[PDB]
């Protein structure tokens, strides 16, 4: 049945207890230990796809494997199709085992 | 922040 987040850690992949973005939108879900939080956050939190990791700006470009993801100044070239299904992956992965 | 279980 519909949820507005998903069941597995979009870090490991591994399922438990998961903090929730709060991000309009994001379904993405993640381990404190992933995270290296301690604790769930106080208040709001935006996950870590919404900020290029080169250098904190806006996110444009999305790896859909894991939370890094580009601004408009570094998403080009970041990204490339996968085998599964064609979706983008960055380069912490094997495009052909993402 | 909110958590869920799976
Ligand atoms: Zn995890
Ligand atoms: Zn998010
Ligand atoms: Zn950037
Ligand atoms: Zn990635």
């Amino acid at each position: 049945p519909k949820q507005m987040h998903e069941d597995y850690c979009f870090q490991c992949g591994d399922g438990g207890e998961l903090v929730m973005c709060d991000k309009k939108d994001c379904p993405k879900a993640y381990h404190l230990l992933c995270l290296n939080l301690t604790q769930p956050p106080y208040g709001k939190w935006e996950c870590p796809w919404h900020q290029c990791d080169e250098c904190s700006s806006a996110a444009v470009s999305f790896c859909e494997f894991c939370p890094h993801s580009f601004c408009k100044d570094h998403e080009k070239g970041a990204l490339v199709p996968s085998a599964l299904e064609g979706r983008l992956c960055c380069s912490e992965h094997d495009p052909m085992a993402p | 922040a909110r958590t869920k279980q799976t």
